[PDB]
């Protein structure tokens, strides 16, 4: 019920990727980003890792949004919405890149 | 790219510090992880509600967090990412420790003298395995050990067997054990006193050196055994004890002593492993006449 | 203190397809008491010890036991002894090489797509199996090869195939658990004859 929702993004390499996760109930919690690398990239609306595509789309208690412009074959995978609640609840988002 | 782990490690239930030591800081963000990749502290914000997990010192030279209440179940590597271009990660594997805990003697069957002992030691939880030495009397046994790891810990044993006689009984034995989450030459010990059974012993201790003629004496049997004997006998050969005699457990009362009283009283006590029976020869003395010496 | 020198890994018995493995890993003396880590590949395989004190020293050893099918035949294993008189993060590790056994497949390649009178074609079949079949076997129903034919090993030659060595060959090969068979098709068409 207060499990976060991400729905899987598909972007031509060289495009920007919008993913977005969302929360009904956050229990006063911050939601976070980490790419396929179990890596940081938005805690909230606090940047972690530093990239200049990966940029913030929204940070309100109920919602995280990130692009990450340019995307590269190498950027393709399973990206992992965290919501801090006990217990710790994630939620899943496969891209997957079109051309070469 | 650059990896660098330092080692870290706890006695089970214990506590322990992880220091991130950062070389100099722009102020850049830093984050902690559980070893589920679970961030506890993004930078100073706590992100993980488990409250076991503080933040001490976050400093121009290092951040520390202190882990209460450690637990197998918190092992792991223990990530310290700190977020420039490019990262650098600092991985502290936690190792998680259980001191043995007390040595539990147990005898296999009843120690009879003659017969054999059967003395086991078991510590259930250890990390890592312990080593068990037997000491008797402040020398060493040599014992049969063996262990099995049921998950992270160890269950170790170890089984001595030795000869007892009667002397025996009431001893100690002590099992002591160790291994690493305890001081080097330091250990846990568990004393077991030892329970021999023994046929049983008797012997008459008179109340008077010299019995004469209406004295009342009173003859004790001074019984050992193990079981010690529960009911005590007493007789005077195929003749009825003295009319007044009074047989109450492990005393005759001989009162009113008459030349006639004399001759030799028994004591008899038994147990389940032997019988005993010890024998006064009684004399009453007078200022009649007598055969010289 | 004693160091682990390599553990020995052994097999109880000899894996099968469909069946499991267990896989013994030795350290006859270690003080103290080697920590025993099973690895697959990559990943962490979980075993239970069970050591026992001859004196100073132990014996520690363990033991895991998973499924295999024929793709873990020839796969990797890895079982890694700690102890305390070794450096930090260093250990002896050893490898174990599998062995897992299966039901042989056959499958028929040609030397050559179409057929025209006069050709000669070679039937590759390429079996595989654990252990390998000893004998791959051709056969043309309940009939008899073209004269000429020479079946060397797991090859099948037709010399100069003239229009009535057509119909279905099929090769054979089996092992102590299983059989397969795989079936090859000659039309010899005529020079002059659209085949597509
Ligand atoms: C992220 O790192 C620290 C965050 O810690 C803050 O300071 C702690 C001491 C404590 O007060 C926490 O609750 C805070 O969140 C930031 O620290 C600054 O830099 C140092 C501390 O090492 C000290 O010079 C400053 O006073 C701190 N001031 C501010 C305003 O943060 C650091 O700046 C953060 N970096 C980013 C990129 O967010």
């Amino acid at each position: 019920d207060s499990q976060p929702w991400t729905s899987d993004e598909t972007v031509v390499a060289g495009g920007t990727v919008v993913l977005k996760c969302q929360v009904k109930d956050h229990e006063d919690s911050s939601l976070q980003w980490s790419n396929p690398a179990q890596q940081t990239l938005y805690f909230g609306e606090k940047r972690a890792l530093r990239d200049n595509r990966i940029q913030l789309v929204s940070s309100t208690p109920h919602e995280l949004s990130i692009s990450i412009s340019n995307v590269a074959l190498a950027d393709e995978g399973e990206y992992t919405c965290s919501i801090f609640t006990m217990p710790v609840r994630t939620a899943k988002s496969l891209v997957t890149v079109l051309g070469i | 790219q650059e990896v660098q782990t330092e080692q870290v490690t706890v006695a089970e239930g214990g506590v322990a510090e992880i220091t991130c030591r950062l070389h100099q800081y722009d102020g850049s963000i830093v984050v902690i992880q559980n070893p589920a990749r679970q961030t506890l502290f993004f930078n100073g914000t706590r992100a993980l509600k488990d409250e076991r997990f503080q933040l001490e010192e976050f400093s121009p030279r290092r951040v520390r967090i202190r882990l209460s209440d450690a637990r197998l179940e918190d092992e792991g590597g223990y990530f310290c990412q700190l977020y420039t271009e490019d990262t650098h990660h600092q991985i502290a594997t936690l190792t998680v420790l259980v001191a043995p805990e007390n040595p539990v003697v147990e005898v296999r069957e009843q120690a009879v003298e003659g017969g054999e002992v059967e003395l086991s030691c078991l510590v259930p939880r250890s990390r890592p395995a312990a080593v068990l030495r037997w000491y008797r009397d402040r020398k060493e046994l040599k014992g049969v050990s063996s262990g099995q790891e049921n998950g992270k810990v160890w269950s170790v044993a170890s089984t001595v067997r030795f000869r007892v006689d009667r002397k025996d009984d009431g001893g100690i034995v002590i099992c002591e054990a160790q291994n690493q989450a305890l001081p080097s030459g330091h250990s846990k010990q568990t004393q077991y006193v030892l329970d021999v059974q023994y046929s049983p012993t008797a012997r008459i201790h008179a109340s008077q050196a010299v019995v004469r003629e209406g004295d009342t004496l009173v003859l004790t049997c001074a019984v050992t055994g193990n079981p010690r004997p529960n009911q005590i006998r007493w007789n005077r050969g195929q003749e009825s004890l003295p009319e007044r005699a009074e047989a109450v457990g492990e005393t005759l009362t001989l009162p009113g002593l008459v030349s006639a009283d004399q001759g030799t009283y028994t004591c008899e006590a038994a147990n389940k492993h032997g019988h005993a029976r010890a024998l006064y020869v009684l004399v009453v003395y007078d200022p009649g006449a007598v055969v010289e010496a």
